[PDB]
């Protein structure tokens, strides 16, 4: 996956 | 322990990278009923976005190698889900119904839809995926609401609100139109943004960007 | 199970980034009694390695928290309690490994290749102990550290990359367990200025491993001066 | 710590 969701 | 002793463990626990303590700490301190703080919302967050994370990241590994892979890849997926349907169970009993402040109804229903979108990702799966986009949506129409732009909340919603489009809903085009609409909204009001928000938010943003780059090239 | 099987679910462990799982597959493959196999060693060496890592990475977060803490009473106790914690999963986790070493690693090996590693091993892990401790555990790990370096002298050439793996460790025992940085610096030295006076003896096989810990050799060399 | 000893 090269797309991303939001990190921590 | 107490509380405030709860709290500083998983702050230490977050230092130390033992996301799983960090999370029992979090869960014990949710289970005590009081609505939490929004330190201590992030701290509940970013444990089990780690917990389920490593999960995520070893089940992608072993799913893609896939008997023994399959195994394992059902091993891996039980802790996942179990971590999920602990994730599930505190924000159905305690964080959502005691929510009451938009911002942190915003915030847990934004976290009930990641994780149904995780247990989507392993996925019974209409439902999930319903459960996932029921969740998302409000957290969104709220969002709007109550919510500004810019404000990092909403950006982060907008943010995994498109990719559940683009990878659950197999919709690129709806997932696009959320990103950029939702960036388009933020970037036309920079001046709405704090000091103490604006690195969250333009980070935020550029993610979004770099997920509609990848989307329509 | 079958070792091929519990073998299997090791290197599937490795890539999921599941060392415990992994150290867990080859502890039973161990267990089973029979001289481990190059490969297999290797895999029971990551997988502890990585998992008693976590636990020294976490430790050393949390002592230096504890340290940091000083003049705040609450901090510093809750810091303090987290580092003993942390640091009897470690010992036990050391222990393991030191136990299947006495029991089986060590007595099993039939070549001074596998001796070398076992017993660095063994100084590695007791090494892992007095980080934490600094008590006679520092004597286990000195003497089987010791007993490694002779036979590795004797059996392997300087650019073996066991041999300069062991020098590498040892020399960080002194260093850091002994407080004896001119030791550590003429063992780095003297480990590295051997091996490359020898470096049309690099092979194929070895060549990166080799050239690898001679630069971590030197680098160390570089800090420690 | 800045010194190293053998990577896994």
């Amino acid at each position: 996956r090269l797309y991303h969701s939001l990190p921590a | 322990m107490d509380k405030n002793e709860l709290v500083q463990k998983a702050k230490l626990a977050e230092q130390a990278e033992r996301y799983d303590d960090m999370a029992a700490c979090m869960k014990s301190v949710t289970e005590q009923g009081a609505e939490l703080s929004n330190e201590e919302r992030n701290l509940l967050s970013v444990a089990y976005k780690n917990v389920v994370g490593a999960r995520r990241s070893s089940w992608r590994v072993v799913s893609s190698i896939e008997q023994m892979a399959r195994e394992y890849r059902e091993k891996i997926e039980t802790e996942l889900r179990d971590i999920c349907n602990d994730v599930l169970s505190l924000l159905e009993k305690f964080l959502i119904p005691n929510a009451s402040q938009a911002e942190s109804k915003v915030f847990y229903l934004k976290m009930k839809g990641d994780y149904y979108r995780y247990l989507a990702e392993v996925a019974d799966k209409k439902g999930i995926v319903d459960q996932s986009q029921q969740a998302y949506q409000e957290a969104f129409e709220i969002s709007k609401k109550e919510m500004q732009p810019t404000h990092p909340i909403r950006l982060g919603l907008a943010l995994n609100f498109s990719v559940f489009y683009y990878e659950i809903l197999n919709s690129p085009e709806k997932a696009c139109s959320l990103a950029k609409t939702a960036f388009d909204e933020a970037i036309a009001e920079l001046d709405t943004l704090s000091e103490e928000s604006y690195k969250d938010s333009t980070l935020i943003m550029q993610l979004l960007r770099d997920n509609l780059t990848l989307w329509t090239s």
